[PDB]
């Protein structure tokens, strides 16, 4: 198989998207401006030592401007903001907050794996990321507990109110949750 | 016996501390300056890193203090012609040049400047800015007095006509000055390294491609440009800059294996101006290592970050490509993205290092001092003795011993002064 | 005293036990625990915030306006939960814009966020609020068990916020972990995370388990009789991890995973029906 | 009218460069110095960079002329009380530490220090070095005097009866001494930074990691280890060694923005070093920036590289994790290749940075003098005075100004001695 | 897919080896121990424009002693061998010979493509890497030239010299040449 | 005088036409090629060079010792066969051990090196030996041509080694080429490499044939009539590549491809025949 690729090997103002580092910045991820590439990040990071994920890059990216090699990236979500970069890096950049921006950003763009939506749907069905089930609702009854945690559970009215909470900021839409049928697009 | 008198050679920041603090002692100095005026280097900043000072503003004040001390007899426009016998006792012959106007008669009105009708380069605009025949360098210049360069002047007489002091002469000669010192303090600075020899760099043949000097001279508000950073091509203002380190230096393919320590922080607060000029000018740097190691530095690099949002990128370029619309590639990995790199500048700095200056090694023979690897004035030793020489009663000050910035030259030059007030205190 | 007490999901609706210890628990040590009725997910961080900050933070300011409501402030148990509401009220506590956002989107539900609670953990509510004096008097039995504490990310992090204990050598979780008479053993990259957090559990189970699987090499390497987790997250990625390590790798560590609660419980002579250990994978 | 007297606070090699200029130039110099002798950090070093040569050969020298010298007066184990006055007028207040030796007595035959039988830590071994309660901190000391530190004399009187000259006087009291200078240079120097803070490093729970001081004393012939670097676990040459950059230093977790502006010298010294000591050792350094920027300083670096074979790494470390033998793996990303690395060593050396002496607030307090923001003494301009300080008649020298290297902090200590000796000269 | 890998994504001592970066050292590549990482080289690279070949961290590795990764690594073919980057090199590299020492290393490991192998058989078989043709013949004829040029081509002798060296440096070993039936096995 | 005559494989295998206008060309010079009989593959260093340095050498090192029993310097016009022979050379000189070791591999031939002779380049004996005034007057029609001169990389570099011309920005070619009257057009990358070197172009046709398509594109917005090589490797890579080019991506150059002597030859009146521009692929 031939090596050659014209436009994965060598970057230029094309590959740059400055409107998306003005907006990543504004959003509070201003300081990605200063860090020197130490590298500290990407020493800590203990997905970076069994994933392609560097961490100090998706910093660098995030500054230059690459945004689709950002966003379209896979390993941005082998972050599970641990914080040990971000309590370690000696010029105090938000490292988390970036990556949970990017992350933001890649949604946005479409970048989204089934199950996050998965649980994105449990929560518009229930008011839930791990609802409930038969087994530990006999389990909780057999300890005196309610039989029903006292959550949106119980309550359909605070069901009602988160739903309508996620339909005021369009996560309905973001993830594709048909109401009609209350299954997922 | 040793003669209380001393010698200061050069008219920048370090020989004028030198100077000044000689004088201040009590002792006689002569200061010999080839330059019609003094100042050397840092009269031609704009500012200073890493305050970004006005260095004109805390420079002028000091050589109006030299031109007017009664302890210090300045010779500008002169250079040392021979130095013999020893400590306390050299017998210095000096060349003082024909201006071919009158130091004594002269105001430095300019009246002349103006009638003048041949125009040819200020040597203080650095190859960039024009000025008259008959000029004066700068508005500060010490002594405040005209020159006329010969190789230019067509003897038209306008000058001689237009001035009322009866300063003009254009029949006067070379002057020899002889004196007789007990020590000598060797401050002759250094020279910008010329580039055009760094061919893929395009460096005299690229339009809109300059040196940092040259920048320096460009962003001064008493500059050829009214302090405008301009494009060499249509004489707009860049939307996009490029500088690049170390050129000059840290190269063995140019026998430069030597770090020229100033230029990462000229570098930067050049940058930083630019931006405080324009803030919509992007402004990118091509290093290998931020050297921001003195007082406040560190810091300055993360200010040039933070504040005024420079990018960095960690790469020696490879080529500066010229395009058809005079805009300049450069070609450049990007060592910590690990990619290749070929992006477009409006204009791009070369941040050119520092050498010996021109006619270093006449001087140097003519006195009789060993030089260092890199080129520039040895010390006697180099942890202990930085300012003096094996040569007794000759003593080194400033950037002539090495590359370095403002502060550490103006301490050198105050060292030097002790160190050769000792023997002439002593007296034998 | 009173506090409002947060439930979150995965301890109400998988491990019922924890919720049990932590109510016998604090109805011994006379803190009133009040429910929050129609609270939700909190929600998990990992996920919501990963994919619009603006309804996370609206969810959470939901569940803070339930405590608001109550005048008291959260108790959480989780360390996901933690963070998620602790972050959601420091942020918009000391930023009026989102604030503004985030109420206006909640005036269709009727309530609107003040800022006039705080959020606590668990953990920082026993060993500030009780002492470690106080719960060593509730002892009745001294445990004989060698324990691997896991602390977790979202407990102490980021310390410039939550400013709980230092996070490269915390002590507090061993503290309390020893006032049981248990000891606390130090084994390799203690302070590592599950792998659970940020969403990774769902999104790339293999790397999640990698993260568990050098956790539990290095607990067992360290012979400890049990994990110790103040995060009914990090308390599944532990328990269910562990059978599918198993299943997957036919490496089997057989660790078992205990709240703090539960363990507290176990030193303090609880039923041993009220922890619910039939809810865990691990025996 | 100016008092003709100058004092000189820190005996180092700042204030001995600075004391004896003051002296040649004829003007009486009191020296005060809070430790037993003279010497200052340069003393502890073993060699230089960049010339490897050998620091004590050329200091001592220097104390020698210092404790020789008709016009210095020098009070080691004091500390300056009190400052009143201004420039030419200061009156001082100084306070002798009881030695518990008679210093006019004492030849330094070191006899007491045989017969002693308390052991305790020596302050010039850095926490690696024992000694007995009645010491002498080196043999090339100034004054050559043992000192009994009462903390660990148990009394027992063998010291008494085993010297000859009657030096010992268990019932010495500090003395109070009082001084009319009219000048002041402040050369106080510095203290590594201590790294316990630096959790994830390790030090003082990892036992086989140290500081690169801790390491000039190892090296060093004279040190505890006769010379020889060894593993303090178990007393072996370390068959692998890994120096880590910017401990202490450019690192806003730890409040400490600034470069130290040494450590990459020092460490590359120290790295050829060991490597000429022990060729078959294998030596790595994890730096963020090289900062070889002094004359020969690159040269030095690619020396380090091409003659020595020392490896360079691109990377902060993130972490140094114990193994159960006590070997180090240092885990750090690798920024060139782009990877994680878990390197094992044998032993790791923190590259700590400078920070002001203990003590520094309480003595900046009694001058009455203003600090930098990185914590040590403002300069009157950081550009045209460096020696100088707002207040009149107080100089500054060496690394109490900020971080530098010898040759700087000499050019410092000679320039502050002119501009002392420039108001003296005047006398009003 | 799972982006785990958990030995491709860190760097342990069973990752290099110290003899491989000696015996390069030894063999003419010893300039490979002081480059500063510039990265001049890359940046000067025509093939590291249009492939993922980086000729910077060929070199970096070399240094480490990362055998396994550099000798397998297809990219190490794309150099043209264009000596920009040694021209350019501020530390005086001799990168080309690097280079090739690494490919000598390569074909040894059997990393040897069959193109590269079919002309070292023509060199074996014709004593040219590039043997004429019939059409070249005949041009050859009608200009004016021999029909064979003075070379192997017309003196078998020399043919015979040529395979004798081939046979004393055992090339025809290192490309599995096979006397006896001619081919390449 | 008089020269030994290295052809290599693709001039007098593939491109004739370059082999006879060169010998025309020297006949009218004064100048006697020496034919190397029994003369090999240099060996091309792309292939050889890579595999195993030794045979490389040892065959280089037999092409010298056919010149060296002649008693005559070198010439070469191909970049590829200059290379490998003047470094083999340089090698062996400055190297006794080396030297040893080939000779000794040598033994079985009959031959022995001894470094007694000088490898030289068509153009640099063609502008050092003859000059530019000689060549200048041989021409009997000056060329109204614009020409892209491919230098190619083996002919000046290692620079340090070969010290011709300067690598960066060279003359020496664009001045033989205007002593024909033909102008050399000055375009994007000049310097850059055909692509095939190195063993490329036959490793990875498709990485070689975009150095060549980069070239071209270049050249052709430079809006030259011609190519003018001095190397029949770069010879090859651009008039077969324009073929496989059009082929490929259906990318139509059409630009004719001339040895440095072919254009000298058209500019020194020399039969059409002669040039042999059959063989070219690219009419
Ligand atoms: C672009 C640039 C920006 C810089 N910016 C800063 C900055 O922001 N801050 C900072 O601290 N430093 C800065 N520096 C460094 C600074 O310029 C030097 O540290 C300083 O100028 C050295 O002064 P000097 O007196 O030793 O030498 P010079 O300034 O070179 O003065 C030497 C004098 O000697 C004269 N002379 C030379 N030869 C002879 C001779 N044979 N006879 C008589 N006279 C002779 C010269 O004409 C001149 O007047 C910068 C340097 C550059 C190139
Ligand atoms: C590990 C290491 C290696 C180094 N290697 C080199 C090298 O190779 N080359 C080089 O050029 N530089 C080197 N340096 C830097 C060098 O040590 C300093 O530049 C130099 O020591 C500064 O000398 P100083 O006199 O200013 O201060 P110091 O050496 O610190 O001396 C100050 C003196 O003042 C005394 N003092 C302090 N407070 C008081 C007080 N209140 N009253 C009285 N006396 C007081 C101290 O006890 C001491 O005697 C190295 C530094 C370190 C840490
Ligand atoms: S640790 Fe901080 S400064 Fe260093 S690379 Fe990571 S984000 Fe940048
Ligand atoms: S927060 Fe994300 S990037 Fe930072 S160390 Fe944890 S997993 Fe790595
Ligand atoms: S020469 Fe005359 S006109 Fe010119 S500046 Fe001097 S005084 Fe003025
Ligand atoms: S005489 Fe010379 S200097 Fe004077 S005005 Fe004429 S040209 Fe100018
Ligand atoms: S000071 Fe900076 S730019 Fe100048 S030579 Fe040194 S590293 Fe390069
Ligand atoms: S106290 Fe006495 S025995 Fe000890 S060193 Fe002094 S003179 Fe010698
Ligand atoms: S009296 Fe004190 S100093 Fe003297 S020998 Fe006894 S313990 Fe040591
Ligand atoms: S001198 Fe070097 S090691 Fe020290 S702080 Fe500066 S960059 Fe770091
Ligand atoms: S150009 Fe030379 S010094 Fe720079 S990375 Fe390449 S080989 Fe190393
Ligand atoms: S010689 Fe190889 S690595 Fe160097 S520039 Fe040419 S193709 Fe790139």
């Amino acid at each position: 198989m031939t090596l050659l690729q014209r436009e994965e090997n060598i970057i230029r103002k094309g590959n740059i998207d400055k409107e998306f580092s003005e907006k990543i910045k504004a959003a509070g991820g201003d300081s990605l401006e200063y860090c020197f590439q130490c590298g500290t990040c990407t020493g800590s990071c203990p997905s970076g030592r069994r994933t392609p994920y560097r961490v100090r890059q998706i910093i660098r990216k995030a500054n230059v401007g690459l945004k689709d090699e950002i966003i379209s990236d896979p390993t941005l979500w082998m972050c599970t903001t641990c914080y040990s970069c971000q309590e370690r890096c000696p010029r105090k950049v938000k490292i988390v907050d970036v990556v949970k921006l990017a992350r933001n950003e890649a949604a946005k763009a479409g970048f989204m794996a089934p199950a996050h939506k998965a649980v994105g749907s449990f929560v518009i069905k229930t008011g839930h990321g791990v609802p409930i089930n038969d087994a530990t609702m006999e389990l909780r009854k057999a300890v005196g507990l309610g039989e029903l945690p006292p959550t949106t559970h119980q309550f359909p009215e605070a069901l009602e109110e988160v739903q309508k909470i996620i339909k005021a900021t369009g996560f309905d839409q973001l993830i594709g949750y048909n109401w009609e049928t209350g299954e997922l697009e | 016996s040793v003669d209380d008198k001393a010698l200061v050679i050069g008219g920048g920041v370090a020989g004028i501390q030198a100077a000044l603090d000689l004088a201040d002692m009590g002792f006689k100095t002569y200061m010999v300056e080839k330059r019609p005026s003094i100042s050397g280097r840092m009269g031609q900043l704009d500012k200073t890193f890493p305050t970004l000072d006005c260095s004109m503003c805390i420079l002028a004040p000091k050589m109006v203090d030299v031109g007017k001390h009664d302890n210090i007899e300045l010779i500008t426009y002169a250079e040392v012609k021979e130095v013999d016998g020893y400590i306390g006792n050299f017998k210095v012959k000096i060349e003082k040049k024909p201006r071919y106007i009158d130091e004594e008669l002269c105001t430095g009105c300019g009246s002349c400047v103006e009638v003048c009708p041949i125009e040819m380069p200020n040597y203080f605009d650095e190859g960039i800015g024009m000025t008259k025949a008959v000029y004066i360098p700068f508005p500060q210049a010490v002594p405040l007095c005209a020159t006329i360069d010969k190789d230019y002047c067509i003897e038209c007489m306008l000058c001689d006509e237009v001035c009322e002091r009866g300063a003009v002469k254009h029949d006067q000669e070379p002057e020899e000055i002889e004196i007789e010192v007990g020590t000598i303090i060797v401050a002759t600075g250094y020279d910008a390294y010329d580039p055009t020899e760094k061919l893929e760099y395009g460096y005299g043949r690229h339009t809109n491609v300059i040196t940092g000097l040259e920048l320096e001279r460009m962003i001064n508000a008493s500059g050829p440009t009214d302090g405008k950073v301009l494009k060499p091509s249509d004489g707009e203002k860049p939307k996009r800059v490029a500088f690049i380190h170390c050129v000059g230096s840290r190269d063995e393919q140019i026998g430069k294996p030597y770090c020229s320590r100033v230029c990462c922080m000229y570098i930067m607060k050049n940058a930083q101006l630019i931006k405080d000029k324009m803030p919509d000018t992007e402004v990118t740097l091509y290093y290998m290592d931020i050297r921001a190691f003195g007082k406040g530095f560190e810091e300055f690099y993360k200010r040039s970050q933070e504040k005024y949002g420079i990018k960095f990128i960690r790469g020696r370029p490879a080529e500066v490509i010229e395009n058809p619309d005079l805009t300049l590639t450069v070609r450049s990995e990007d060592t910590l993205l690990g990619k290749v790199t070929e992006y477009d500048y409006d204009m791009v700095v070369l941040g050119v290092g520092l050498v010996p200056p021109e006619g270093a090694e006449t001087l140097r023979q003519t006195i009789g001092l060993s030089k260092s690897a890199d080129g520039f004035l040895m010390e006697a030793h180099p942890k202990l003795r930085p300012v003096d020489t094996l040569t007794d009663g000759v003593y080194l000050a400033g950037v002539a011993q090495g590359p370095k910035d403002i502060p550490d030259a103006v301490a050198q030059a105050s060292g030097a002064a002790a160190r050769a007030a000792i023997p002439m205190v002593k007296g034998e | 005293m009173e506090i409002a007490y947060f439930l979150g999901c995965i301890m109400n609706n998988r491990y019922p036990g924890i919720e049990k210890a932590t109510r016998v628990l604090f109805d011994k040590l006379g803190i009133e625990l009040k429910d929050m009725e129609g609270a939700s997910c909190c929600p998990a961080p990992g996920v919501f915030g990963s994919f619009d900050k603006t309804t996370w933070a609206a969810i959470a300011a939901r569940n803070i306006t339930i405590a608001e409501d109550m005048g008291a402030d959260i108790m959480t148990e989780c360390n996901g939960c933690f963070g998620s509401l602790f972050e959601t009220n420091h942020l918009l506590k000391e930023d009026e814009e989102m604030k503004a956002k985030i109420n206006e989107i909640l005036k269709e539900t009727g309530r609107e966020y003040k800022g006039e609670v705080n959020v606590r953990h668990f953990a920082e509510v026993l060993y500030n609020d009780v002492g470690l004096d106080k719960l060593s008097e509730l002892v009745e039995k001294p445990l004989n068990l060698n324990v691997a504490v896991h602390y977790g990310c979202h407990f102490l992090k980021p310390s410039d916020e939550i400013n709980i204990d230092n996070p490269e050598r915390p002590t507090i979780l061993d503290e309390i972990v020893e006032v049981t008479g248990a000891k606390s053993v130090e084994y390799k990259d203690k302070m590592m995370c599950c792998g659970a957090g940020g969403g990774v559990r769902s999104r790339d189970l293999d790397v999640a388990l990698d993260f568990t699987r050098e956790k539990l090499t290095n607990m067992k390497e360290a012979g400890v009789d049990a994990i110790v987790n103040v995060c009914p997250f990090c308390h599944l990625q532990f328990d269910v991890g562990q059978m599918e390590i198993k299943d997957k790798f036919g490496e089997e560590f057989d660790i078992p995973v205990l709240h703090l609660a539960q363990l507290l419980g176990l030193a303090m002579g609880l039923p041993k029906e009220d922890l619910v250990v039939d809810a865990h994978q691990v025996c």
